[PDB]
């Protein structure tokens, strides 16, 4: 279940933050598990129940008077600001970073993983407030791509002098 | 570049064999943000989507075929293949490969299409369209496409024209928009769960099969209509 440098993010791509790796999706697909992206539904109703509607969220039926259909987080997650975060990360603030689960402490622990250029600060409750360094360890094998710091995360992007084509995602 | 697709396959398979097909993509890297789709057409019926693969290995399959179908991709040689097990006479058809778009704005968009390979077998639709339409030169004809809340209402509709002997070709994209080269006498619209294709100024060159298509969120994949065979009277 761990996302490693060898993981293939299906219909997606890997990104790295100061203390972990995660999968992001191509176009407007959504994560259904940590390594799989799928086409999202635009409306929840009877015929799309249990279909992906967002990252780690699916359409569910809400019984009542009237019956409704909503997009609710998968098991293990809670909706905070309309985003599915792990239960153990409920109301955890990391500053320049995000809360994640620690498969180094395999006991269900919420830790802070920080934007590239920041590291956890032991003086600030392990928040992402200490300027710091992270080594990119992404492979980036697709031709004319290398690891780059984009928007505070490491990802495979087009070599210097090259521009990504929007329609195909090919570096030209 | 000049993306082109070409199918290779057996011409004849025996019942219970596994049909194997291969699509070669040229002028373009298969390691791109697209789906690589297999679609088939029984010799006198409509289009049926079989499945697709992404270069990361993720596959989508038609549920009705899931138990018998495997699609694989070979990025080093820019190829992708179809395996269909326990072939029966019902599997005889023209098989096409195509490049399908990803995401809400492009899913259901197939361009370019392969020429198609005929698969014969030896011995031993979700969207509804009128089966046929007809008119005389100069008239306007309309072709209906009735769907549901899971495909037409929430997903973009696409129209494809199949001149006899040729592969389907994109005629209309994103409900009402014309690809360069299709004249404006071709129009299309969508309302609720239904869609319509209007052809003005009918001429003999229009005689062809017309198919609507849209991604279905219930089945998780593209669905085609049964097709409308447009015939022009008084022509050749």
């Amino acid at each position: 279940g761990k996302v490693t440098v060898d993981t293939v993010c299906k219909r997606g791509f890997l990104i790295q933050m100061s203390g972990h790796l995660e999968c992001k999706c191509e176009n407007d697909l959504v994560l259904v598990n940590e390594e799989t992206c799928e086409e999202k539904v635009l409306k929840c109703d009877e015929k799309t129940v249990n279909k992906p509607c967002g990252d780690f969220s699916k359409c569910i039926k809400i019984d009542g008077n009237p019956v409704s259909y909503a997009c609710k987080c998968n098991l293990g997650y809670d909706m905070v600001n309309n985003v599915c975060i792990p239960n153990e990360c409920k109301q955890v603030t990391c500053g320049n970073g995000k809360c994640i689960l620690d498969t180094s402490n395999p006991v269900k622990t919420g830790v802070c993983s920080c934007n590239i250029g920041k590291v956890p600060n032991v003086q600030d409750q392990n928040k992402c407030s200490k300027d710091g360094e992270t080594k990119c360890s992404l492979k980036c094998l697709k031709e004319q791509e290398t690891c780059k710091a984009v928007d505070g995360i490491y990802k495979c992007d087009c070599k210097d002098g090259f521009i990504i084509d929007q329609e195909s995602s090919i570096c030209t | 570049g000049q993306v082109q697709l070409q199918e290779s396959g057996p011409g004849l398979v025996k019942p219970s064999e596994t049909l194997s097909l291969t699509c070669t993509v040229s002028g373009f890297s298969i390691s791109s943000s697209y789906y690589w789709d297999w679609i088939r057409q029984p010799p006198g019926k409509g289009l049926e989507w079989i499945g697709n693969i992404h270069h990361t290995g993720a596959t989508y399959y038609n549920p009705s075929l899931k138990s018998r179908v495997t699609i694989s991709i070979d990025t080093a040689n820019n190829q992708f293949s179809l395996r269909l097990r326990s072939v029966t006479a019902a599997d005889a058809a023209v098989y096409y490969c195509a490049r399908g778009g990803m995401g809400t704005t492009k899913r259901g968009w197939f361009d370019p299409w392969g020429q198609g390979t005929l698969v014969t077998v030896s011995s031993g639709s979700v969207l509804t369209q009128p089966p046929s339409a007809s008119g005389t030169p100069g008239q306007r004809v309309t072709i209906s496409c009735s769907g549901s809340s899971s495909n037409i209402r929430v997903n973009y509709v696409y129209w494809y024209q199949q001149i006899p002997g040729t592969a389907p070709k994109l005629l209309i994209y994103r409900n009402d928009q014309r690809p360069s080269g299709v004249p404006d006498r071709f129009s299309a619209s969508k309302s609720g769960t239904s869609a319509s294709l209007a052809i003005s100024g009918l001429r003999s060159q229009d005689e062809a099969d017309y198919y609507c298509a849209a991604w279905d969120d219930s089945l998780t994949g593209p669905v085609f209509g049964g097709g409308t065979k447009l015939t022009v009277l008084g022509t050749k």
